[PDB]
RNA sequence: AGGGAAUCUGAACGAGAUUCCCACUGUCCCUAUCUA
RNA sequence: AAAGUUACCACAGGGAUAACUGGCUUGUGGCAGUCAAGCGUUCAUAGCGACAUUGCUCGGCUCUUCCUAUCAUACCGAAGCAGAAUUCGGUAAGCGUUGGAUUGUUCACCCACUAAUAGGGAACGUGAGCUGGGUUUAGACCGUCGUGAGACAGGUUAGUUUUACCCUACUGAU
RNA sequence: GGCAUUGCCGCGAAGCUACCAUCCGCUGGAUUAUGGCUGAACGCCUCUAAGUCAGAAUCCAUGCUAGAACGCGGUGAU
């Protein structure tokens, strides 16, 4: 059996990682950072609750 | 790679003195063989 | 040989030296396991079969025609609690297996009692000679 | 797979595009790679390479020289022979154990005057030097004169042994 | 031992000394032979010999 | 064994054979012992090496002996076919030399181990071991000629065709370069040269075809004018349960007289007299009727340029060789066209769907969008299946609103009565 | 009111011995837990 | 009359040493001849002579670590290597190297499974991690009775390193 | 309920636990054999001599574990 550090399998997995396999992670990251940006505005509204 | 075992260059005193006895043995043979 | 598609792990209930019943109408009533084909290898561990695994097994109580020759045997009933992917853990009443050639083709014409879901999935011709599945 | 499945393929499609370039450059590299192997190859592979390469030089000397010449025109741990009257023979050999493995019956004798070797059975052990005990035991150490059976067949009945059968396999003798 | 008993005169089992003592050997002798003119054909064949006794 | 022999372990040329067996005994056995050890370990060391080299040569020799087909025990066609292609006496001389050499090596090993249990020094023991393996080497050095022969026979028998003497066969004969190469070329898939000279073909080429649901094999032959190539053809005629298709060139071509074909046909007549002969033509016309004087012959005129008469010759050959309530069908199926694989204009299957969507094991098939519903807006089904300890499917029926309202009537019939106080 | 059947040994035997057949068990596969 | 001889030599006595890696060890035998690079004190006819070649022929249970001389797994080269399967060879020690019946002296092997069930070291590795079967009432000295041939339950004797609430490695902890 | 050298029996939480249960166990450079490029030595050639690309389960890293109690750092507290 091919090892975990078998050179050809590492290169085949690098063929994967430049396709769909990274793009889904690079969409998920944008959705996570979006909700992180959404988390500032809620807390800023609770700043303006006291500021009222 | 897995670098294999290296031979020593330390000649032990038993080796070194045994070398001298083997050398002098080769002399005594060569002096006899010279006569024939 | 013979097994269709992939094979997934279910618990091992039938080691080497276990007497299971015979389920087909070939002639044999029981079966004695001697070796398990396609098993792991530890130190001191016996080869243990499960449901739907081809073992090499001898007839102990049956027709003399089916004896004199050690032959492949696919286990159809386990009686040890294995797990299905649909939530439940299940087990049968007794250990039973059916005799076949190395190709996976059945000698008998019908299999009595329930046949396991996993065994009938992996072996097509067992499901061909099946009366009851599950 | 019919008969000549690659020869017909050559005779219809060719070898390669670069089959002649690869071959010619490889044969031109082999002049270097002989020397690149001779200065590498540590160990047993070096000794085997040196022996094969010495052989490949002497054979070439023979080709060139022949062309130039055709241009013009207690138990004993030594090997013994025991005669066929073994069953109750030792009168004077109380505890002189001679095992059956060490008994060689047919000496590999060569003829001097005609360079032919006849593998013949030993009849009698005559005169072993070093020990006159060994003459009576039948020991076949180097220098022993033995009697040779000429049943299979000018010939001399006696042969003097030349090898040390304790070391090598057989007994090797030369006729007198 | 039964088919021996009905095809011979006196059937005696031994396993003598100078056997292994651990091995499951029997040397059974069957002295005296009937030599019948009518031999039962279904008897001597191994298909009917090892026909197992029914349950209790 | 049966028809063909490709599966033979290779034959080393007796110098390399030594370099395999002797190197393996150097690598696989322990190699380092002091002179200062006990004599018992020195003995056991060299005994282990003599024996292991013994098993080495014997293993390689046994592979040769069991590997090659036992010539006089196989089959009468193959016994004689190998006898034509190879000097049968020398083929048995070579294998006899290997069978001799194996017994020799066995004798050597058994000798020197027995001689070895009496060694007194490491030197004596070493000299005896060197004596043993050197003696084995001398035996194998005497095998440089038969093993060189055995490699060539291994290579050439490995490429020989597999004829079946029990299937329906038909020999294809005639003078060398009549045009019978074009016949087997245009009857089956087998590449046989029609090169304009005498002995183009050098062996028995085989072509398989199927007619009347049966396996047939037509055997092309080099031709008869005696040679090893020529006698191969004649013994193929003699030993095969077959019919012979003798081909004639009634033309300027071939470079041989038709009268010589007549002379050869009537000369070789005895050994194909039992085979029910067919003759195909690819004072003067009267001497074709001289050929017709044979008990079992038929004459046919054909052209290889057209593909109908070549098939008709086959039809007559195979014919000679054999003697020797209403169903429900929906109109949506009847009106439907056939699936042409090389059509630019047809429906795309799921096979092409998964390729266009990318990959075999990566595409997930949508079970939805393929089932029939009243509204295709609710195609993407959720279906709860469980609500609070009790599964939905057990509660699920049509007219549950009317059935609920029946139970609502059964509410008010118990509401005013006074069960809830 | 633990079996059973043979055999070796001095027909049942005797906690004689051996072998087999049937039953049983953590001896083991493969250990896990509790108490003193 | 008895005498010569003894390495045919059998028993008692006196001498002389045995048994120290001086890099050990591995795969290709030996004897005789055929060539034959040279050297022989000149030099082939003072002789030695390599590779070839020709003659017939004490065992086994369990763990740790190491070696490669690798059985499998990884990548290669050669091979009539159509495909599959395989044979030889190279790099390669990263990781693997199974379960039962086996006791006239096992210094044998059976029958499967497995990708494969590779070979060795840790000088008395692993008998003060241990058992399964062998000496005969087995060491040494002295005596008594004895033709060549052995006994005597004579008589005197020796058989100390094993425990360390040492030492320190190793694990873990302040 | 006292008590039974835990008198005996059934079930059994918590805890502990089993391939008798379940989950999880990686990706970049440098190379070996080898295959090559340009190219000398040597007015051909030549994978190597100066250079140079690829290439093993190999190596070194990434990752994974401990943290030097006499290695260091930043930060809070008067």
């Amino acid at each position: 059996a091919k090892s975990l550090r078998a050179s050809s399998h590492l290169n085949a997995k690098s063929v994967k990682r430049r396709g769909v396999f990274q793009k889904a992670v690079d969409a998920r990251e944008q959705r996570i950072s979006d909700k992180l940006k959404e988390d500032l505005l809620k807390q800023k509204l609770e700043d303006l609750k006291k500021k009222e | 790679m897995r670098v294999r075992k290296r031979q020593s260059r330390r000649t032990s005193t038993k080796l070194k003195e045994g070398i001298k006895k083997k050398a002098s043995a080769h002399r005594k043979k060569e002096k006899k063989m010279a006569k024939k | 040989n013979g097994a269709q598609g992939t094979k997934f792990r279910i618990s091992l209930g039938l080691p080497v030296g276990a007497i299971m019943n015979c389920a087909d109408n070939s002639g044999a009533r029981n079966l004695y396991i001697i070796a398990v084909k396609g098993s792991g290898s530890r130190l001191n561990r016996l080869p243990a079969a499960s449901l739907g695994d081809m073992v090499m097994a001898t007839v102990k109580k049956g027709k003399p025609e089916l004896r004199k020759k050690v032959m492949p045997a696919i286990v159809v009933r386990q009686a040890k609690s294995w797990r299905r992917r649909d939530g439940v853990f299940l087990y049968f009443e007794d250990n039973a297996g059916v005799i076949a050639n190395p190709k996976g083709e059945m000698k008998g014409s019908a299999i009595t009692g329930p046949v396991g879901k996993e065994c009938a999935d992996l072996w097509p011709r067992v499901a061909s000679n099946s009366g009851v599945v599950v | 797979p019919q008969n000549d499945y690659i020869e017909r393929h050559i005779k219809q499609h060719g070898k390669r595009l670069d089959h002649e370039e690869r071959k010619r450059k490889r044969e031109a590299r082999e002049s270097h790679k002989i020397s690149e192997r001779a200065q590498k190859l540590t160990g047993w592979k070096g000794k085997q390479f040196a022996k094969k390469r010495y052989a490949e030089k002497v054979s070439m000397r023979k080709k060139i020289k022949a062309h130039e010449q055709s241009k013009v025109k207690r138990m004993i741990t030594k090997h013994t022979f025991v005669g066929e009257g073994f069953t109750r023979r030792p009168v004077k050999m109380e505890r002189i154990i001679r095992p059956s493995a060490l008994r060689q019956k047919k000496a590999n004798v060569t003829h001097p005057e005609l360079g032919v070797t006849v593998f013949l059975p030993i009849l009698a052990v005559k005169k072993n030097p070093q020990s006159p005990m060994y003459t009576q035991l039948g020991v076949l150490t180097k220098g022993t004169i033995i009697e040779v059976n000429v049943s299979e067949l000018v010939w001399g009945k006696y042969a003097q042994v030349t090898n040390e059968p304790d070391r090598d396999g057989c007994v090797n003798a030369v006729l007198l | 031992i039964w088919v021996f008993q009905q095809l011979f005169e006196k059937v005696e089992a031994t396993k003598p000394p100078a056997s292994r003592n651990v091995s499951a050997e029997i040397f059974v002798v069957c002295k005296g032979f009937k030599a019948p003119k009518r031999l039962d054909p279904r008897l001597l064949d191994p298909k009917e010999v090892f026909e197992e006794l029914p349950d209790g | 064994m049966q028809l063909s022999w490709k599966d033979i372990p290779t034959v080393a040329p007796a110098n390399d054979l030594l370099d395999i067996v002797l190197n393996r005994t150097q690598r696989k056995t322990p190699t380092v012992i002091r002179p200062g050890f006990k004599i018992t370990r020195i003995r056991a060391f060299y005994m282990r090496k003599v024996k292991y080299t013994g098993e080495g040569f014997v293993e390689k020799f046994e592979d040769i002996l069991k590997g090659f087909p036992n010539i006089n025990d196989v089959h009468p066609f193959h016994r004689d076919l190998m006898d034509t292609l190879y000097e049968k006496n020398h083929y048995k001389i070579s294998l006899a030399a290997i069978s001799r050499a194996k017994s020799l090596v066995e004798q050597v090993a058994r000798d020197y181990v027995r001689l070895l249990k009496f060694g007194q020094s490491l030197f004596q023991c070493k000299q005896l071991k060197r004596a043993a393996l050197g003696r084995m080497a001398t035996i194998v050095k005497k095998l440089r000629d038969p093993l060189a022969y055995l490699e060539q026979v291994r290579q050439h028998i490995g490429r020989l065709p597999s004829i079946d003497p029990n299937t329906r066969t038909l020999l294809i004969c005639g003078y060398p370069n009549v045009g019978k190469s074009s016949f087997l070329r245009c009857i089956t898939k087998s590449d046989v040269d029609v090169q304009p000279y005498a002995f183009t073909t050098k062996s028995l080429y085989v072509g398989h075809f199927d007619y009347k649901y049966l396996r047939f094999q037509a055997i092309d032959t080099p031709g008869i004018l005696m040679n090893n190539i020529e006698m191969q053809s004649i013994y193929a005629i003699a030993h095969l349960r077959s019919c012979v298709l003798y081909f004639m060139d009634l033309s300027e071509q071939c470079g041989f007289t038709i009268e010589a074909q007549v002379k050869l046909f009537h000369s070789i007549k005895p050994l194909f007299a039992n085979k029910s002969v067919m003759v195909v033509i690819n004072e003067r016309a009267q001497l074709l009727e001289s050929v017709k004087e044979v008990p079992g012959v038929e004459i046919m005129t054909s052209s290889c340029q057209l593909e109908e008469n070549v098939m008709e010759v086959r039809n007559k050959a195979c014919e000679k060789l054999l003697a020797s309530r209403t169903p429900f069908i929906p109109e949506s199926v009847k009106n439907l066209k056939k699936y042409d694989p090389e059509d630019p204009n047809r429906r795309k299957l799921a096979r092409d769907i998964e390729a266009e969507n990318g990959g075999a094991g990566v595409f997930n098939v949508n079970l939805k969008d393929k089932y029939l519903l009243e509204d295709d807006e609710w195609k993407n089904d959720i279906m709860p299946e469980i609500l609070d300890g009790k599964n939905v499917y057990d509660f699920l029926d049509p007219e549950i609103a009317a059935k609920l309202q029946a139970l609502e009537e059964e509410e008010e019939k118990l509401e005013n009565e006074g069960f809830y106080n």
